[PDB]
DNA sequence: TCCGCGTCAGACTCGTAGGATTATAGCATACGTG
DNA sequence: ACGTATGCTATAATGTGTGCAGTCTGACGCGG
């Protein structure tokens, strides 16, 4: 986004500043669940050969 | 096998078997009649469809769906992949002398110690109570020792407390990433349904006291008691195998 | 590659325990191969000493 | 081209005779007197009729390919026993056979637990009576409500409904989510775990020591009777086969062994303690 | 302001006056199912639609037919009360009128031959409560609204199917409501293809040929025309100046008089206006230019009659000369352009191997039914059946609407079937996008994600019932006799009943209501999912779906979704969000008229949101006028920037519309990271209601709205005075203005008393009103399990202090005082339901008597003679609740048992044992027991004692109904009689049974006395049949499963206390396990002495970035500071005027406080009942984003004579010496999550074993050992610990020899390894042998 | 032998929750065991 | 005798279809 978030957590986010924070928040936590399987599957792959 | 509810239950193999036998016997019947070949052809195609569906259902064509519109589990399926015998019922096993529970902090414990609930360790060390009981002469037989434990009488706590001393227990946290995902400690009986874990080794498990559960396992054999104290004890496991660096570090 | 190096070991038990289990067994059946057990997966399966 | 077993057969019937009234009679007259080729034709010809009859008897028990095979066997028994001399058509006579042979073969291979026709035939009338009632009662009929309209037994209706009770496969997922089936829950009946195995082993070993600790002539007519040490569980009168050869003295010695053993259970700390069990 | 509000007012720090008041939160669920049953006369909706759609059904011959007339709902067999208890669906009879009409065959259509007509039952439909729940088999269950791809048309493009080419291949796809799919797609060579059902790929001109389109017509539809005239000798060509645009002059371009562009030169916009103003129409051209151009229409030699050149063939020099001398000096060719008007259909026809219409229907038929030899009718029937039959295909209203507005059409509402026009129009816009104009739609836009609530889904499932009946009707009609066969003999009631119960049970959307909290009920009914049937899958689910889309604004909550693999798909609905009449979502918006922000509101669709520019609610209104500032921060087109005043068209109504219900309850959400905010709103739903409902000191205001709309409380239907207060029920007398003149006017509210929840927790309704209190219409009369004066009370607030404590708050670990445990405030209730089943085994029937073999008098002490435990009897694990005995078969009494049964005698008779005993570990109090018996075998004596109560309690309860209803009915007549014949005591001499005897003069009030007289009799006669229904349903034998004879259901009531292991959290996602319940001696305490309740870790804050909890703490402390001042004045017993000044000074402090509550309006008595509730602490409301800021909180802290900082001087309890420096202390509203340790901990030594794997079972549910998976295994392999693993592969798991052998060795003391080889492997051997593979164990 | 497109293989690890189907006629001798 | 199983009916009828269609990266295996 061309316009970033000016406020902080002490000052309080406005309504959009939170809406904007969501986009990054949900996708960061989506890659906590889904991307772990590729990395956990790597553990499996490595082990069998070694 | 029959359910408690008067219902029965059968595996999908029995169902797939009945498809094979029916069609095979119907072919015997049609070869008795010397039927025209066009029909014999269908019967042979059918027979193959049933056999191929029995060995590996979902492969040649549509897998034969059953009652709940789902596909029948074939033979190959019980040897196939995660859900097969290998990964699920052979390399992976549910195990006796095992319990799990919410963990909480143990800031009083030393490194080689961990809080173990009494009623947990009670059930866990059940055959060790019956054993030390016959030695003292408090139990003449084992169903006598069984009732002694059940009544939870005062003097049974003191025997349980006797066997547990100088006895390590394995503490596992999911998921088991590296070897340090299991470490052994000397159980300390505590009144309460919560396990109490040492803060410094929290790093190895990645165990956050935000509602984590840890599986307990009792090493039965003397070799397992030595292995747990020698290899898997928390004091003998300091540095990470990945990097020659201490994972046991305050935070 | 890892996925391939696991299926290459003379131990077919170690290979089927991994993946491609439908293929491993058929190739091992036709060859008539006998696994004399060296790996860990092999002896953990049978429940013997590692 | 075509690699569906369904469409292949359905192709081959689509290229088969479609017989006229006098044609049917010509072939059929020779078919009874065994023309070989004739019996093959009438059959080949009316496979198309079997398919249209299995189109209405589908989605109920077995697949469409299983109804056609057993429907073909009805057309064959119809050809083994048709009357060409009669002025009535064949398509009419063969339909009675193809509808029967299908219904019968479904009644057998539909249920896992084999249900003979007798129990089944009746079940249907109980179920078809439930239809009538359901529409006018607007309430699915009870075992009683079905019994009151037929004026038949209560347990009959109920026991016939017990055989209708259908199955869940052991390998069926739970909660519409591949997580665990019923086999990963359902316990094993036969084998009770070590605790129950060692119960009997320890209980019996203590008994062996109790017999050796008791009188030698008191545990010789007690364990040999109940079949504890001996090989067969005999009775008071049958212990005479061993060495006792008595009826009164066997009964006094049996009870004398039990009286001294009842004091052995009061002193060890059981008696009323092991009486609850 | 109201009375129930006068008792306790919440100080509101809002500064954005609510123009729109929060709607009923359970709007969707109730309105949706309301449509389904709604018998609309014409505008078919729900069932009425389902019948008109399928019906009328006619035989396969078409001589007889069944026609739908009308349907109806009978009142429920068992009401909610009964249904919840017995355990069968709360459903209503479906009676539909059918009409069997039969025609004459040789005659034309003898319609009037036998018009048979009758009414028929088919299936019982589960009804919806007033809570928006379905009672299925005695479980209030909720059906979640689905979110699916909206039918119509959709343009997509895999931005690189083959990154080999890396070409953006564009594709179109027609998605119907019912029917086959229709896709169009390009390829590396830009050849248009069509793939019905995404099956085979077929050239896209084959479908057009099937719609009867000659090669010529096809070209004429898509491509434009280029005219070529051969005049005398010079070849000439028509030029629209705007054609050789952005191309190169391959030849010398010269006109009537002028050379414009030179060979090999780009024709610019200048050259185009040069030619266009000169009015150029014709240009002479070379013959080498046509070589490459495609001829359009066919050209036969006028002379011979043969095609010189067929349509769509690339011309050459020799073909053109053959055409010039044939006698055609007017040629038509294609306007091909590699840049704009692209030649696709042209190159596609060259691939297209078909010929005419009839041949095009062949390859279409050879695709879908390959192998069957095709005929004229089979090929035609199939294609016509796909997208062109009223039966197979249906776009629906939404389908045709989205389909039309996607093609920028003329119609909103049109035909369910695809017309020829539609298909080609779709191919056209696909080709438009390919050219450059037109944008593809994106699926994540909610304009393409439609919402389908229960009612629409219930409609769909009800159709399949009708479809499955259609089969049985047609086949029975044709061959069956016409006359004899009745219409109900052909109908079946099971296929409809089974197909609907399939939905109300097996479906992923039909799941058990999460009712462990009012917030859980209301947020779970407002759940919306993309999963289950006709949706998506974790296996299939991508990322961009899950991601928050700027359409969500105002419609869906950005922070409300599980953090599990089902993360982005599941989502709660926004606060003020509502469904579009067609299906999409829509959000309220304040219209701006000529700059003036008008109070008129418009719910803008997902589509029209993008159009207008929308100001934010942060923007300031000028108190009826316009935006105070010239520049306003607004948003549109899915982006955000500043705009001028006149440019603003709309504005966000409230500041809470972005978020959901779950999130609207979090105070200071504005100071909380979205990641922790999500977890906080997710755990707030898991908050088990406490023993004593404690109101939240630090709320948002939404509290009351949730508690009331959840339908868990009992709110007043009509205002008036509470005639009677009771723990079980409430009786209210209605005021004259509201009360109807017909009836008596006395409402009855029998409050739900303590009974179970779906999560095994308490459900109570306590009266929140005093005896004889004046109550206004729509006021909360009784509070729920988690509500307090109507406001939501999920958990409890307490004095908290942020600081470490000897590591007892290490990683978010919690240190709670014993004083919290002493007040039993976080102590919870758990109503557990257990059952005892008497079955019919092969050996014989079971019964229920006190006679149980092998038992202590101690066990049968709490039981009665019948064999059921007394009401109020405390029970513990091992004690038997209900005595049961089953038949014992041929039993092999082992020699050691025959001797033991002969010594201690007690020769037990042919009978077994299976009594229902308290599960090992549970202990509570039996609060009630219910007995269900089949209609037959004689009853238990306890079952008769319970019938005694139900009856005699119902006789009393109905006596009380007719009694108080009488008193309210004569109370009216008494007032009517005075009007006219005024006589007080003389009228009240004789009894009240002779009052209908007295009358009045010819008057309206004489007609009133007749109404009340015959209505008194109406209730008097009604009372008997009300008694009949009660009496019968108590005598009625309750229908049970086959095999079952009778059942006894016990209700326990466990009181679990908080303890180490219990998981608690705030509402800012701040999790934690209680590690230690500190002694009151050891708890830190302020200079003044009162101790702290919980000690939290300050490190669970920076990393987390959820500063809302600290603000919750500070305000909570300020709020309490004010309660502590009010508490002191009420203790000191001061004055009404002194409290008035201070409390007025408290309510009015904020900058622009929303509520301006004057206390000069409040009477003295009304002030003191208010202050008495304010003393625990002044409840404060901090709207989600319009909450309080530091200036306001620190100003409130000065009123409370609290520190500005919020940090207090704390002293260590252990010691007494002060801590080295101040610590934040305040009141944080924390919660007790359902994850309690008593429900967690498990232990096993040896127990059950699996059926084939022969390893132990799984879970504490079945008493199973923990799984040691392969990952757990590799850990021991790494250690080197070999036995520890082999021990966990064999003796602890399968090894049947090992497990029992090892057990015996441990009790001997000899912990000795004795392996053999797991059964699960011995299984794998035979399993591979069963697959026809020789797998034997080759020895040494 | 190379290119296109068909099938076929994987997708971290442990804890907990609860529910239900349709229908196969109708009647008379043929085949198996106390 | 009781339970199960086998057997026949005679208007004419003669070729099925059914049901989820945002998975995806990566890897071969048959033709063309
Ligand atoms: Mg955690």
């Amino acid at each position: 986004i061309e316009t970033p978030i000016t406020a902080n957590f002490r000052e309080g986010l406005n309504v959009l500043q939170y809406f904007i924070s969501t986009h990054g928040a949900r996708k960061g936590l989506a890659d906590t669940a889904l991307k772990t399987a590729n990395s956990g599957y790597l553990t499996r792959r490595l082990v069998d050969v070694a | 096998v029959p359910l408690d509810g008067g219902r029965f239950a059968t595996s999908d193999l029995n169902d797939l078997y009945r498809r094979v036998i029916n069609r095979n016997n119907r072919l015997k019947r049609l070869l008795d009649l010397a039927a025209p070949d066009i029909i014999v052809r269908n019967e042979k195609r059918m027979l193959q469809e049933a056999v191929d569906a029995l060995l590996d259902n979902g492969r040649r064509g549509r897998a034969i769906t059953g009652s709940n519109k789902r596909p029948l589990k074939s033979l190959a399926d019980m040897i196939k992949g995660k859900q097969g015998r290998f990964r699920q019922n052979l390399l992976g096993k549910r195990v006796d002398y095992s319990g799990r529970s919410v963990i909480t902090v143990g800031p009083y414990l030393r490194l080689h110690q961990c809080g173990l609930p009494k009623k947990m360790a009670l059930e866990l060390f059940k055959p060790f109570i019956y054993g030390k009981l016959e030695l003292r002469g408090l139990a003449t037989t084992i169903k006598a020792a069984k009732k002694m434990v059940e009544r939870e009488e005062a003097v049974v706590w003191d025997i349980l407390d006797e066997v547990i001393r100088e006895h390590p227990v394995l503490l596992n946290r999911a998921p088991t990433l590296h070897r340090l995902g299991i470490q052994a400690f000397e159980p300390v009986l505590i009144e309460g349904k919560a396990i109490q874990l040492h803060p410094l080794v929290c790093a190895a498990y990645n165990a956050d006291f935000d509602g984590d559960q840890m599986a307990v396992h009792v090493p039965l054999t003397l070799e397992a008691q030595l292995e747990a104290r020698a290899l898997m004890m928390s004091t003998n496991n300091i540095l990470s195998p990945a990097n020659g660096e201490p994972i046991i570090v305050p935070s | 590659g890892i996925t391939k190096a696991s299926l290459a070991t003379e131990s077919f038990i170690s290979a089927a325990s991994f993946q491609e289990t439908t293929r491993v067994l058929t190739e091992a059946a036709v060859a008539g191969k006998r696994d004399e057990l060296r790996g860990l997966k092999e002896n953990v399966i049978v429940g013997r000493l590692i | 081209r075509v690699l569906d077993a369904t469409q292949l057969y359905l192709g081959e019937i689509g290229y088969s005779p479609l017989l006229t009234a006098e044609e049917e009679v010509y072939f059929a007259r020779r078919a009874l007197r065994g023309d070989v080729a004739s019996r093959r034709r009438m059959i080949e010809s009316n496979l198309r009729l079997v398919v249209k009859i299995a189109r209405r008897y589908g989605n109920r028990g077995l697949a469409l390919l299983d109804l056609i095979e057993e429907g073909n066997l009805g057309l064959i028994r119809a050809v083994e026993k048709f009357d060409p001399e009669r002025g009535f058509r064949f398509s009419t006579y063969a339909t009675w056979w193809i509808r029967q042979t299908i219904e019968r073969a479904i009644m057998n291979q539909t249920r896992t637990i084999r249900l003979p026709i007798h129990i089944v035939k009746e079940l249907n009338v109980y179920l078809r009576t439930a239809r009538e009632l359901s529409h006018k009662l607007d309430h699915e009929p009870s075992a009683e409500e079905i019994a009151e309209q037929l004026d038949k037994p209560v347990d009959d209706v109920s026991r016939m409904l017990r055989l209708n009770e259908r199955i869940t496969s052991v390998d069926t997922p739970l909660g519409g989510d591949s997580e665990k089936a019923l086999l990963d829950i359902l316990a094993d009946e036969k084998e009770n775990g070590p605790e129950d195995t060692t119960q009997d082993d320890d209980m019996k070993q203590s008994i062996v020591k109790w017999l050796f600790e008791l009188n030698a002539k008191q545990r010789e007519v007690l364990a040999r009777r109940f079949g504890l040490l001996g090989y067969e569980a005999a009775t008071l009168e049958d212990v005479g086969r061993e060495i006792g050869l008595t009826r009164e003295r066997v009964r006094q010695i049996q009870v004398e062994g039990l009286r001294r053993l009842r004091e052995i259970l009061q002193t060890q700390g059981l008696n009323i303690e092991a009486l609850f069990l | 302001y109201s009375y129930t509000e006068k008792k306790r007012i919440r100080k509101d720090f809002g500064k954005r006056p609510q123009v729109l008041d929060v709607p009923y939160l359970l709007s969707i669920q109730l309105d949706s199912f309301q449509k389904f049953i709604e018998q609309d006369p014409e505008g078919q909706y729900g069932l009425e639609a389902a019948f008109r759609s399928v019906f009328p059904i006619q035989s396969y011959s078409g001589n007889s037919e069944l026609q739908y007339v009308s349907y109806r709902l009978g009142e429920p067999v068992f009401d909610v009360q009964e249904c919840q208890i017995r355990g069968v669906t709360y459903s209503a009879p479906l009676r539909v009128k059918l009409r069997l009409v039969i025609y004459e065959r040789e005659a034309p259509e003898g319609t009037v031959k036998d018009i048979k007509e009758q009414e028929v039952y088919m299936g019982e439909i589960p009804l919806m409560t007033d809570n928006g729940t379905f009672v299925i088999n005695g479980t209030e269950r909720v059906i979640v609204s689905q979110l699916h791809r909206s039918p119509g048309v959709f343009f997509d493009s895999d931005k690189g199917k083959t990154h080999s080419s890396g070409k953006v291949l564009y594709n179109a796809r027609i998605i119907p409501y019912r029917g086959s799919w229709l896709d169009f797609e390009f390829d590396p060579k830009d050849n248009l293809f069509v793939r019905i059902d995404r099956r085979r790929k077929l050239p896209a001109t084959i479908i057009l040929r099937a719609l009867n389109y000659t090669t010529e017509q096809i070209l004429d539809l898509f491509f434009e025309k280029v005219i070529f005239e051969i005049r005398d000798n010079k070849l000439q060509m028509e030029l629209v100046p705007e054609r050789l645009r952005g191309e190169t002059a391959s030849f010398d371009i010269e006109a009537n008089g002028k050379v414009y562009v030179e060979k090999g030169r780009r024709i610019t916009a200048r050259h185009i206006r040069q030619l266009e103003k000169d009015d150029v129409k014709l240009i002479e051209v070379p013959v080498e230019y046509i070589a490459g151009k495609v001829v359009a229409k066919d050209y036969i030699d006028e002379s011979t009659g043969e095609l010189i050149c067929a349509a769509n063939m690339e011309l050459s020099l020799d073909l053109l000369a053959k055409l010039s001398q044939s006698g055609h000096k007017r040629i038509e060719t294609l306007f091909t352009n590699d840049l704009d008007h692209g030649p696709y259909i042209s190159e596609t026809l060259r691939v297209d191997p078909t010929n005419d219409r009839l041949s095009a229907l062949v390859e279409i038929y050879r695709m879908m039914r390959p192998g069957e030899p095709p005929t004229r009718e089979a090929a035609e029937s199939l294609f016509e059946n796909l997208f062109f039959s009223e039966d197979r295909y249906d776009l629906s209203a939404v389908g045709r609407m989205k389909f039309n507005r996607s093609l920028l059409r003329e119609e909103i509402e049109g035909s369910g079937i695809l017309s020829k026009d539609d298909i080609i129009d779709v191919m056209k816009k696909l080709i438009d996008i390919r050219n450059g104009k037109g944008e593809v739609d994106d699926i994540d836009h909610l304009g393409n994600r439609r919402i389908r609530s229960v009612g629409e889904m219930a409609e769909n499932q009800f159709r399949v019932g009708l479809v499955r009946v259609e089969r049985a009707v047609k086949e029975r009609l044709s061959l069956g006799d016409l006359d004899t066969l009745m219409p109900q003999d052909m109908i079946n009631a099971k296929p409809i009943s089974a197909a609907v119960k399939e939905f109300f049970g097996s479906s992923q959307l039909s799941q058990f209501m999460d009712q462990n909290n009012p917030l859980s009920e209301i947020t779970h009914k407002r759940r919306i999912s993309a999963l289950g049937p006709g949706g998506l899958t974790r296996e299939r689910a991508g990322f961009e779906v899950r991601d928050v889309h700027p359409t969500h604004y105002g419609r869906v909550c950005p922070i409300e979704t599980p953090e599990g693999p089902n993360i982005g798909l599941i989502n709660s609905l926004s606060v003020y969000a509502q469904t579009n009449e067609y299906g999409f979502l829509e959000t309220p918006y304040r219209k701006v008229t000529d700059g003036v922000v008008t109070d008129e509101i418009h719910y803008l669709s997902a589509i029209e949101e993008g159009n207008y520019v929308i100001a934010q609610a942060n923007s300031n209104l000028d108190e009826e006028g316009h935006f105070v500032e010239d520049l306003v921060t607004c948003r549109s087109k899915g982006e955000s920037s500043l705009f001028s005043r006149d440019q603003v068209d709309y504005m966000d109504v409230s500041t809470q519309q972005v978020v959901s219900v779950g999130a609207s309850l979090i105070p200071f959400l504005e100071h909380d990271d979205a990641n922790r905010a999500l977890m906080g709103a997710n755990m707030q739903r898991q908050a088990v209601p406490t023993l004593r409902a404690d109101k939240p000191l630090v709320g948002t205001g939404m509290e009351r709205a949730v508690a009331v709309d959840s339908g868990v409380t009992a709110v007043a239907k009509r205002g008036g005075v509470v005639q009677y207060v009771d723990a079980s029920r409430i009786v209210i007398k209605v005021n004259e203005d509201e009360m109807y003149p017909g009836e008596a006017g006395i409402d009855i509210y029998n409050l739900t008393k303590y009974t179970r929840s779906n999560q095994n927790t308490c459900i109570n309704q306590m009266p929140c009103v005093s005896l004889g209190e004046p109550v206004e219409r729509g006021d909360v009369l009784a509070d729920g399990p988690s509500t307090d004066l109507g406001e939501l009370a999920l958990g409890q607030n307490m004095r908290v202090a942020f600081m470490p404590w000897n590591g007892y708050n290490f990683e978010d670990s919690i240190l709670v005082s014993e004083r919290v445990v002493q007040e039993d405030r976080f102590t919870t209730i758990h109503i557990q339901e257990l059952a005892c089943v008497s079955r019919d085994t092969k050996l014989g029937p079971e019964e229920i008597t006190a006679d149980i073999p092998n038992v202590g008098e101690a066990a049968l002490s709490k039981l009665d003679e019948s064999g059921i435990v007394y009401i109020g009897a405390e029970v513990t694990g091992g004690d038997i609740l209900v005595g049961k005995v089953t038949p014992k078969g041929e039993t092999q009494l082992t020699p050691e048992e025959k001797l033991l049964r002969a010594i201690f005698g007690e020769k037990a008779s042919d009978v077994k044992d299976s009594s229902l005993r308290v599960p090992n570990g549970v202990s509570g109090t039996v609060i009630d027991v219910q007995v269900f018996t089949r209609d037959g075998v004689e009853k238990d004596k306890r079952a008769l004692e319970i019938e005694e109560m139900q009856l005699k309690q119902a006789k009393k309860d109905l006596s009380e109904e007719l009694q108080i209803l009488e008193a309210g009915l004569f109370s009216r007549i008494r007032a009517v009689l005075v009007a006219g014949g005024v006589e007080a005591e003389k009228l009240d001499k004789l009894p009240r049974d002779r009052w209908l005897e007295l009358g009045l003069t010819d008057e309206e009030k004489q007609n009133q006395l007749e109404q009340l007289a015959e209505q008194y009799d109406e209730l008097k006669h009604e009372f008997e049949k009300k008694l009949e229904a009660k009496r019968r349903k108590i005598t009625q034998g309750d229908d049970l499963a086959p095999g079952v004879l009778k059942i006894v259901k016990v209700y326990l009531a466990v009181k679990r206390r908080i303890q180490p292991g219990d998981k608690m959290a705030g509402r800012h996602g701040n999790k934690g396990v209680i590690s230690k319940i500190n002694p009151i001696e050891d708890m830190p305490y302020d200079e003044n002495g009162t101790p702290v309740d919980i000690v939290l870790n300050p490190l669970g804050v920076p990393s987390r970035m959820n500063i809302g909890q600290i603000l919750e703490t500070h305000l909570g402390m300020a709020a309490k500071g004010i309660g502590d001042k009010i508490n002191a004045m009420l203790k000191q017993q001061q004055e009404v005027a002194k409290l008035r000044e201070f409390i007025q000074r408290a309510y009015d402090l904020g900058a622009d406080v929303r509520q301006k509550v004057d206390l000069s309006t409040f009477s003295d008595e009304e002030v003191m009942r208010l202050a008495e509730n304010l003393r625990k602490g002044m409840p404060i409301a901090t709207p989600v984003f319009d909450g309080a800021k530091e200036a306001e909180i620190k100003e409130l802290l000065k009123l409370g004579d609290l520190p500005t900082s919020g940090q207090i001087r704390l002293y260590d309890g252990r010691t007494g010496e002060q801590f080295e420096r101040p610590v934040t202390v305040g009141y944080m509203y924390m919660l007790k999550l359902n994850h309690l340790v008593d429900d967690k901990m498990h232990a096993r030594s040896t127990g059950s074993y699996s059926l084939v794997t022969q390893q132990p079972l799984g879970g504490k549910a079945q008493f199973g050992g923990q799984r040691f998976g392969e990952m757990e295994v590799w850990a021991l392999e790494a250690y080197g610990a070999a036995y520890t693993l082999q021990e966990m592969l064999t003796v602890k798991s399968d090894d049947v020899n090992g497990r029992t052998k090892m057990y015996k060795n441990i009790v001997d003391g000899n912990h000795q390894m004795e392996p053999g080889m797991p059964e699960s492997f011995n299984v794998l051997l035979k399993e591979i042998r069963s697959l026809g593979i020789n797998i034997e164990l080759e020895d040494e």
